[PDB]
């Protein structure tokens, strides 16, 4: 699998174990559901760009133990 | 350390 290291605001090493075949859409929502926040509230940043709902770990250049950031959106949701 | 591994379920 692919372990994505998400940088939490409280400095947490969130290790998301994703599957190389599933769209990041299901991963993005699952992250929100786990933290107890609605989707569109947090933006996932990868290489400066933000992961879209139609993005897959196959593109961009995602690898094992990769680093991904998460920040709150200006809208809050 | 504060690393937590998350495993989800792949479903359409």
């Amino acid at each position: 699998y692919i372990k994505l290291k998400v940088i939490g605001q409280d400095s947490s090493e969130i290790h998301f174990k994703v599957k190389m075949t599933t769209h990041l859409k299901k991963l993005k929502e699952s992250y929100c559901q786990r933290q107890g926040v609605p989707m569109n509230s947090l933006r996932f940043l990868f290489e400066g760009q933000r992961i879209a709902d139609n993005h897959t770990p196959k593109e961009l250049g995602m690898e094992e133990e990769d680093v991904i950031e998460v920040y709150q959106e200006q809208t809050g949701g | 350390n504060n690393r937590d591994p998350i495993v989800i379920s792949d479903s359409p």
